[PDB]
């Protein structure tokens, strides 16, 4: 046995072009649609829960995922390669920054942790490249409400909106037309539950789309009293009524 | 680890990544070695494709391994600093342990030794850079000029070049280098390093340097005007 | 591709096999022992006449009882001649006595077959050992990158080899002294080599129970090379 | 086994070139192009994002210009995400030597440094090599202002003005046209968006496509300051050169 | 066309590999079905002894995992084996290092999590087999969690799995549209039994005896599967009524 | 094409090919085979004579695993061998830590994932041997048969090699002429009737017959192989209903 | 043909085709010939020289005093393989004060052999082997090939035309099992089976190799002028 | 490096004209308490050799496995196992010996005192020491702990030499391992009234007697 796969999978050919890494990006160009929207006392990402089965349990299967407190991410291409990076996304939080500084880590140098995990796949021997283009969005003290995404090479770029997969080409200039740098958080949720709709075909509620926001600090669901400097997640997730009570108002 | 056989055998008994290493030598600029009777230079050709340069922090071609051995070179030039780097240090070493500095043949036999061991080790490739090692062994006023390639085999020269129409300037040298009477002075051998040069540079400008090694630790590089003058005086001669 | 230690159809090393090839393009070396002592000579072959051709090295020391000469890419055999001293001094520090010839040459043939996916390929080069102890008196090996040697009386390697060899065929008896040796291998040398034989393209060598191993001085070799020349136009 | 599935990064072409090293070359010319211009009082940084958006958060963002300690700045060309990977290492190397000596390192010592880096994945370990060439400008007491560039293949140069990325050819001609030794930062600043409003490939130069840096003694006496430019600072300086 | 070899992309962004596992994982023509009640969570699948020669009662697909946690697998059974004896040791570990029972959908995670290491580097090939784990969580009570060789996974009110999938999946799809709830509701385990086996045989329309099946059932704090003779007294009270 | 010149690549079938090429290395082989009797197991094997050199009942192909597990197998020899010796260390690590000797659908399992982890990398070649192995524990009588792919199941009989089509037919008649059981020293007269049998598919060669069991009544639980009368008895018998 | 670049690959009718390149390597040898009676066993060998000039290649090696082999093949796969039975025979003799059965040497060379036909990188063994010994159960013969498979004889024979021998040695059989107490007889027979694969050729002193271990006589090797007695 | 928890005291042996005797009561020590009373330190090893162990008891349950897996070991891929290639005395104790002299050497030792009594192939007979040191030897009489200083002044009257061997009967050199047992009983502190006694001759094999008790005691005395 051993791994005696220590060379490269991934090399330039002649025109330049890394191969592995096209094809990574080309596998979230079939992967279904999300998207981002910040605002200025807030950041939305949303996504459509495309259930395989109507037997499956799609309430099991989470798209929109916590990394920290104050971060959360979404993606688009396959499934299996995202729900191992957010492992390793949340665990590089605490070693590489919580257990240092005592605080979690601003989005930009999660984005930037995340962001090296998936270069080395492109470098590394013996493994191919993550086939999936994550979305991050979060809060810091310092730098305020943020939105960024991560490509398969490890490039990332920050956002005031931007959407990526299926539909994204549309999505976007769905958004450039609706984005201005006055919009209330109220405001971006209505704008991203009118991007969603395009490129949704069947059903349209709360139990097909997945949306998660960046907002106010929520005491409710810290889980303890007495620490005033303590005041809870940022983070918070939609519930199926919450988003069905602002599709009325669509 | 990542152990792939890059350089082996073909069906005629040849090794083509250690050849190819050869050709990325020949691509190279020119480099030549000429031995006097009491000294040893070094000439060394710049290609003048690339002005703008700042040549006063540009990696020169000639590098000091001690303070009495030099090192030049033809090939890839980001491979010549690792041999370099492991020559200067094998040199402080041998000071270290032997209380000696090392002999010319030595640092020479050390950098061949290198050279080889990366056409015979699992994972790696062959150095694309030959190389000429010049200078005097301690308390000796003999010179010596050595050069190594690719292979790893390595000898004595009276005079050589290596690089870009390296067999047109040794043409050259043939003719023109006597073994009975070497260039008695340091201008004499300078004279015959810049003219051998001249037959293939272009302009005598900015595309010739010299370094001279003289015995004891002796080692000076010659600047734009000192070298203008050697061109100047040898067509001066020449139209006749 | 294909794996380093594979095996032909006919049940060879491609690798092995392949070089012998670059040994077949090597400088010529060759070997004769006698009841006297045993000569080695070699073709020195220098590319262009400003390289100073006595830092060519294809003849080397070993041990004081036990010296060897080259044929091939002569690069590779630095590693066999610093493993084979390495080997004649350590045997000294364990027991006090010389090595004999034959456990030396095992011990560098032992060297050979350790290649594969150690180092990445065989070794490019052939050995002529030869060498004196109390046992077995004067003997010559032909050491391989097979891993193979054989002993000889009398034998030739490099690109010359098989018009030597015949030539030792004939000229080989069990009666010859150290100075018909001596003469007998400039005299196939000369008839091998491109260029004219003298002594800055030529070296000679030998090993006596007396002396030891000894490299030739040039002055020494242009006497037997005048020898020679003279002893052919006697007849 | 293995083997059949290795590319075999680090090999010679007949020719004597090595494969890897030319065709990421070949990925880098189609960067955003990047000009370093060194002046007697200063050096500039000047580098072109590429095809942006209207939504993009341009005052956040960094793709081509980063510092690797208070003397030292790098513009990039090349695969971003590898080039983040060499950063973090050279500014560990400016640390590490800066806790060995005591002094701030040397810019030619950082530089050797990466370039080895660099030269390693051409000539060992079967890795692909890093998609990236780098400007180095940056200070020291020994050699003043400075000005490298590295590619691929590890080498190394020293340069009065240079550019990498897109264009080159074209870029090098103009700047090798207009620059003089006895030149200013203001005017080297100028040189450098003049020669990239005439070599990119977009309609026209804005701000908002632009990433700009400065390094000067033009810090209040015998100390060197670097300045990352802001947004609306790119937009002032494009005003007065005239382009916009 | 090494892409096709080992699991690295193709120019379309797929990796055949891992859908050439999932061909492997109709190999042994078995079919297995997974249903919920009110107290348990049911799994039937077919059992086929073609040689005389065969020991019948070493013969099974269904795997006690934990002492809470049963396994049913679609693939040959080599794979199934590899698979069964490392979820055993997973279940065994989270155990003795956080002092609870591993629940079955933290289980089908760290499963789905090894199986996507087998997508992204190369040395290591896919499993191909499909494992469907079942239990009564203490926490989310009855459960379904499903694994394939993509490293894909989800919950299920109900599933089926093999050859003829679709024909179970779209039979149960019928049932629940019209109960409206996610669940048999009834009391007893047998009856859920009875209700799975049932459905199963329309949907495929073949009859079986008690050779034909192979039952497992979780209830609150064990996992079992029925003998032969357990069985034939479910299929007894099928037929008689 | 090309998805067989590599282990552990699917094929688009979903198929093994280097596994399956593995078998036909087995079925080239000698026939071996392995019949559960009322309290135990019987193993036997055909060893074909190729010259009069070869030193009679000397060539011992049927292994001991610990002191109460058979193994005989068709195929590679080698292979076999290198199975039987991880087999001998599973079975000793088992009884270092559990005291107890390794009960044999234990050891199935043990020799199972190890054959199986031959098909898991292309570093290594598939097991080119089925084996039929067995023997007594605390439950009762347990025979197996291990293919290439890792792929066991237990048996009543099981055959493999070159003779095992013959060999099954035979064994299946058992099987339906005693629903009640065999005896042990039954099941060694049939034992060697079948190789005999089977031998037809290899009757170019003349051979040599080999047996051994493992008996609660007979052998107390351990292994011991067939000699001298009880062996010639059964060659006898052999003989008789081949005539 | 697309399945023979190395040993890890079966191929389609599932064969191992380096190993069987490995035996080819057997047959280009030399003739060597292995028989044994109850009291003594005998190996005979034909050495071969290079050139007139050079020596006969040994081919007989020394493991214990009550054990050695012959060799047909690659003769550095032979150094290795026969120094890992000095090593085990040592191993035997150190640890548990025991001469270790020649059976149980077979069974050691069989699986060093085996692990170099299963694994990536490796090559299989180049060399077959005839192992003579005197044990507690009497005189033996092992026949090694590279495949792994190693098989016990009273006489047999290996290399190139070794076939003539192995016929000889199949007549003979009733008579040389019988040699007792007369290790000359014995040899004599080793000598006449060898001579049935001999062409063009004959036995010389320089020539001819031999070697005997039996009841009471350690395993030693005849060269030179003490085969003259057998020519 | 360790101390011994639970002990075993004495092993006695001696040879006689046609095989060897040895000896050693069933007590397992805990200090001065008398904790387990049932305990075998004679472990057979086929029906030629007894290994008599004392010291640590747990060390002695350890070289107990191994020698179970030695002939389970030696009964591999071997058809003369249960004949020439059989378990030898010298073969075992050769064994044990390596064992603990490497244990030694590591500064983890086997805390024992082990003699190996048998009857060889030939109908030579086997008698030979080795203890936690490595340290080995032989003698027509042998004896660890209490025994060395106790047993074999006893023993040694009977057979003081070599040539006192074939003049020694069975019936004559179990009366004197018996009376010795009876001697260390009266002494020994960390002795027991219970004993396990085997003989290994070459015309009988081996006779493994349990149970016995020292009898025939003095006491009336008590004066």
């Amino acid at each position: 046995m051993t791994d005696r796969y220590s060379f490269s999978l991934t090399t330039f050919s002649p025109s330049g072009k890394l191969g592995q890494i096209d094809y990574a990006l080309t596998a979230v160009k079939q992967g279904v649609t999300s998207l981002g929207i910040k605002a200025t006392n807030g950041v939305v990402i949303a996504t459509e829960k495309k259930s395989s089965s109507p037997l499956a349990m799609s309430e099991t299967l989470s798209k929109v995922s916590l990394l920290t407190p104050d971060i959360g991410a979404v993606y688009s291409g396959m499934g299996p390669d995202y729900r191992v990076l957010v492992d390793k996304s949340r665990k590089v939080a605490h070693t590489s920054y919580k257990r240092i500084y005592g605080e979690y880590p601003p989005t930009k140098l999660l984005v930037s942790e995340v962001a090296k995990i998936m270069q080395e796949a492109t470098q590394s021997g013996g493994v191919r490249p993550f086939g999936v283009s994550l979305l991050i969005a979060g809060h810091d003290e310092f730098n305020g409400f943020s939105l960024y995404q991560v490509d398969p090479s490890g490039s990332y770029f920050p956002w005031k909106a931007t959407a990526i997969g299926k539909g994204s080409v549309a999505a976007k200039t769905f958004l450039e037309k609706r984005w201005n740098d006055e919009l209330e958080l109220e405001d971006a949720i209505h704008i991203a539950l009118l991007t969603l709709k395009e490129s949704v075909e069947g059903e349209f509620n709360g139990d097909t789309i997945e949306l998660a926001i960046i907002g106010d600090e929520n005491p409710d669901l810290l889980g303890y009293t007495g620490i005033p400097t303590d005041k809870g997640p940022r983070f918070r997730k939609l519930t199926s009524q919450e988003i069905n009570d602002r599709l009325e108002a669509l | 680890g990542y152990d792939r056989a890059l350089s082996i055998f073909s069906p005629d008994g040849h090794i083509f990544q250690v050849e190819y290493a050869l050709e990325a030598v020949k691509r190279g600029t020119c480099a030549v070695g000429v031995k006097g009777k009491n000294c040893v230079v070094l000439g060394c050709e710049r290609r003048s494709t690339l002005k703008l340069q700042d040549t006063r922090i540009t990696p020169s071609k000639v590098s000091k391994i001690d303070s009495h051995v030099v090192l030049s070179f033809s090939g890839l030039n980001a491979d010549s600093r690792i041999l370099i780097e492991k020559a200067r240090v094998e040199a402080q070493s041998h000071r270290l342990t032997l209380e000696d500095p090392v002999t010319v043949e030595y640092l020479t036999r050390y950098v061949a030794g290198v050279q080889q061991r990366y056409t015979q080790s699992g994972g790696v490739r062959p150095f694309g850079v030959s190389t000429l090692i010049a200078g005097f062994d301690p308390r000796d006023d003999e010179p010596k000029l050595y050069q190594t390639e690719p292979s790893g085999i390595y000898s004595s020269w009276s005079a050589q070049t290596i690089g870009r129409n390296s067999k047109t300037v040794r043409e050259f040298l043939e003719k023109n280098y006597d073994r009975k009477e070497p260039p008695a002075t340091v201008e004499e051998c300078v004279k015959l390093t810049v003219r051998s040069l001249l037959e293939v540079v272009q302009t005598g400008a900015k595309n010739i340097e010299i370094t001279v090694v003289k015995p004891d630790s002796d080692i000076v590089a010659l600047s734009s005007e000192e070298i203008n003058q050697y061109v100047t005086q040898i067509e001066q001669e020449k139209q006749e | 591709d294909r794996g380093v230690s594979t095996f032909s159809p006919e049940g060879r090393l491609f690798q092995v096999e392949y070089s012998l090839e670059a040994i077949k393009l090597g400088s010529t070396a060759i070997g004769i022992a006698t009841k006297e002592g045993v000569v080695l000579g070699v073709e020195k072959r220098a590319t262009s006449p400003l390289l100073e051709s006595d830092s060519i090295e294809k003849i080397v020391e070993i041990d004081r009882h036990i010296g060897c000469a080259m044929s091939g890419l002569t690069a590779d055999a630095r590693s066999m001649i610093e493993h084979a001293r390495t080997a004649a001094v350590t045997h000294n520090l364990y027991y006090d006595e010389d090595i004999n010839v034959e456990s030396l040459t095992q011990s560098v043939c032992d060297l050979a077959l350790r290649f594969g996916e150690l180092m990445s390929r065989p070794f490019g080069v052939a050995l002529l050992i030869a060498g004196h102890d109390a046992d077995d008196g004067y003997q010559l090996f032909h050491a391989e990158p097979s891993g193979t040697f054989y002993r000889y009386n009398a034998k030739a390697i490099g690109s010359g080899s098989e018009g030597a060899q015949a030539e030792l065929l004939n000229e080989w008896h069990s009666s010859l002294t150290l100075k018909e040796a001596e003469l007998l291998v400039l005299k196939i040398l000369k008839q091998v080599m491109e260029e004219k034989l003298d002594e800055n393209n030529a070296q000679l060598s030998c090993i006596t129970k007396q002396d030891g191993f000894k490299i030739y001085d040039n002055e020494k070799t242009a006497e037997l090379i005048k020898e020679l020349k003279e002893k052919e136009a006697a007849e | 086994g293995s083997r059949r599935y290795d590319s075999r990064t680090t090999i010679f072409s007949p020719e004597g070139r090595l494969y890897q090293v030319e065709y990421a070359l070949e990925s880098i010319s189609h960067a955003g192009t990047a000009i370093g211009i060194m002046a007697s009082d200063g050096i500039v940084l000047a580098a072109e994002r590429k095809v942006t958006s209207t939504l993009l958060e341009q005052d956040t963002s960094t793709e081509k210009l980063y510092k690797l300690n208070d003397k030292i700045a790098v513009a990039v060309a090349g695969l971003t995400a590898d080039a983040e990977i060499l950063i973090n290492t050279a500014r560990i190397h400016a640390q590490n030597y800066l806790k060995t000596y005591n002094e701030d390192i040397p810019v030619e010592i950082l530089v050797r440094r990466l370039s080895d880096i660099k030269q390693g994945y051409t000539q060992h370990g079967g890795l692909r090599p890093f998609g990236v060439s780098f400007i180095y400008a940056g200070y020291d007491d020994r050699y003043g202002y400075q000005l490298y560039t590295s590619n691929p293949s590890g080498n190394y140069t020293g340069w009065k003005a240079i550019s990498v990325g897109a264009n080159t050819s074209a870029a090098q001609t103009l700047l090798q046209m207009d620059y003089k030794d006895d030149m200013k930062v203001d005017d080297a600043i100028e040189l450098a968006l003049k020669t990239l409003s005439k070599t990119t490939d977009s309609s026209a130069l804005t701000y908002d496509r632009l990433e700009f840096a400065t390094i000067r003694k033009g810090a209040n006496d015998g100390e060197v300051y670097q300045k990352i430019f802001k947004p609306q600072e790119i937009k002032d300086i494009l005003v007065k050169t005239g382009i916009t | 066309g090494y892409d096709r070899h080992i699991t690295i992309f193709s120019p379309e962004g797929r990796l055949y590999q891992v859908e050439y596992a999932f061909k492997a994982t109709n190999q042994t023509n078995i079919n297995s079905l997974a249903v919920r009640g009110k107290d348990c969570t049911v799994v039937i699948s077919q059992k086929k002894v073609p040689d005389k020669l065969l020991d019948p009662t070493t013969v099974s697909y269904i795997f006690c995992i934990s002492r809470t946690i049963g396994m049913v697998v679609n693939g040959p059974i080599p794979d199934a084996r590899n698979a069964a004896l490392r979820a055993k040791a997973e279940a065994a570990e989270f155990r003795y290092k956080y002092g609870y029972d591993m629940p079955c959908d933290v289980l089908a995670k760290r499963m789905a999590n090894l199986s996507q290491i087998y997508t992204q580097r190369a040395y290591m090939r896919p499993l191909g087999v499909i494992l469907t784990f079942v239990s009564v969580d203490e926490e989310l009570g009855p459960s379904i969690y499903k694994t394939d060789p993509a490293g894909y996974y989800v919950g299920y009110k109900a599933t089926a799995t093999g050859p003829k999938q679709q024909e179970i999946t779209t039979n149960l799809e019928n049932h629940f549209k019209k109960s409206k709830i996610d669940h048999i509701n009834e009391e007893s385990w047998e009856k859920v039994v009875e209700f799975a086996i049932t459905h199963m045989i329309d949907a495929l329309g073949t009859e079986f005896s008690k050779n034909d099946l192979e039952v497992g059932v979780a209830t609150k704090d064990k996992f079992f599967t029925l003998s032969a003779e357990n069985i034939e007294e479910r299929l007894v009270a099928i037929a008689e009524q | 094409t090309g998805y067989d010149l590599s282990n552990s690549v699917f094929s688009p079938d979903g198929r093994n090919f280097q596994v399956e090429y593995a078998v036909k290395a087995v079925e080239n082989g000698t026939t071996s085979i392995g019949i559960k009797c009322n309290d135990g197991v019987v193993f036997a094997v055909e060893k074909l004579i190729t010259s009069k050199l070869l030193v009679p009942q000397k060539n011992v192909k049927i292994q001991v695993v610990d002191r109460h597990i058979g193994c005989v197998y068709s195929g590679l020899i080698p292979d076999g061998r290198h199975l039987v010796n991880r087999g001998r260390e599973e079975a000793a690590s088992f009884k270092k830590l559990y005291k107890t000797p390794i009960p044999i659908p234990a050891f199935a399992d043990r020799l199972g994932q190890y054959v199986q982890a031959h098909t898991l990398y292309n570093s290594v070649r598939p097991f080119g041997v089925s084996t039929i192995f067995g023997g007594v524990d605390k439950n009762g009588a347990h025979l197996y048969m291990l293919e290439p792919s890792g792929s066991y199941w237990g048996y009543k009989g099981a055959a493999t090699g070159k003779g095992r089509q013959s060999a099954k037919a035979e064994l299946e008649k058992l099987v339906d002429h005693h629903p009640e059981g065999l005896s042990a020293r039954e099941a060694v007269k049939q034992a060697a009737k079948i190789i005999y049998l089977a031998h037809e598919d290899n009757k170019e060669k003349d051979f040599e017959l080999e047996i051994s069991w493992c008996s609660l009544s007979e052998t107390n639980g351990l292994h011991k192989f067939v000699k001298g009368d009880l062996l010639q008895e059964a060659i006898d018998f052999a003989q008789k209903e081949i005539n | 043909n697309n399945y023979d670049g190395d040993t890890v690959t079966f191929s389609p009718t599932g064969r191992l085709f380096q190993v069987e390149y490995a035996l080819e390597a057997i047959k280009q040898g030399s003739v060597t010939v292995g028989l044994r009676s109850n009291t003594h066993a005998v190996l005979v060998a034909l050495k071969r020289n290079a050139d007139e000039l050079s020596s006969y290649q040994k081919k007989i090696i020394k493991c214990d005093e009550h054990m050695g082999l012959s060799l047909a093949g690659l003769a550095p796969d032979a150094r290795v393989l026969s120094n890992y039975l000095r090593q085990q025979c040592n191993y035997s003799s150190l640890v548990f004060n025991r001469k270790l059965a020649v059976e149980r040497a077979g069974h050691l060379l069989c699986d060093k052999a085996q692990k170099n036909t299963q694994s990536y990188g490796g090559r299989p063994y180049g060399v077959g082997l005839l192992i003579i010994g005197y044990d507690k159960s009497g005189a033996h013969l092992l026949e090694f090939q590279p495949s792994g498979n190693v098989t016990e004889l009273y006489g047999t024979a290996i290399g190139a035309r070794s076939q003539g021998a192995k016929t000889y040695l199949e007549r003979t059989l009733d008579t040389f099992i019988k040699i007792d107490g007369n290790p000359d007889e014995l040899i004599k027979a080793g000598v006449e089976a060898i001579s049935q694969s001999l062409r063009d050729e004959s036995l010389t002193v320089d020539n001819l190799s031999i070697a005997i271990v039996g009841k009471d006589t350690p395993f030693t090797i005849y060269d030179g002028e003490a085969v003259a007695k057998y020519i | 490096t360790q101390q011994p928890i639970v002990t075993g005291t004495s092993v006695i042996s001696m040879k006689y004209d046609n095989g060897v005797i040895i000896a050693a009561d069933n007590l397992g020590s805990y200090g001065s308490l008398l904790r387990f009373n049932g305990v075998e330190r004679l472990i057979p090893v086929g029906d030629n050799t007894v290994v008599g162990i004392s010291g640590d008891i747990s060390d002695m349950q350890h070289i107990e496995r191994l020698l179970k897996d030695l002939v389970t070991e030696n009964a591999y891929d071997n058809p003369l196992a249960d004949a020439e290639e059989a378990l030898e005395p010298s073969y075992i104790f050769e064994y044990l010996a390596t064992v603990m002299y490497q244990r030694r050497s590591k500064m983890n030792p086997l805390w024992n005192a082990i003699i190996v009594a048998g009857v060889q192939s030939n109908g030579d007979q086997f008698l030979r020491y080795v203890n936690l040191l490595g340290v080995t030897y032989s003698s027509p009489t042998l004896a660890t702990g209490f025994g060395a200083h106790m047993a074999n002044p006893l023993l040694r009257k009977v057979v003081d030499r070599e040539s006192d061997i074939p003049k020694t009967t069975v019936q004559v050199a179990e009366e004197a391992i018996v009376n010795a047992m009876r001697v260390l009983y009266y002494r020994d502190a960390r002795s027991s009234r219970n004993f396990s006694l085997a003989i290994i001759d070459k015309n009988t094999g081996l006779t493994f007697k349990k149970n016995l008790q020292v009898e025939n005691m003095k006491w009336d005395f008590a004066k």
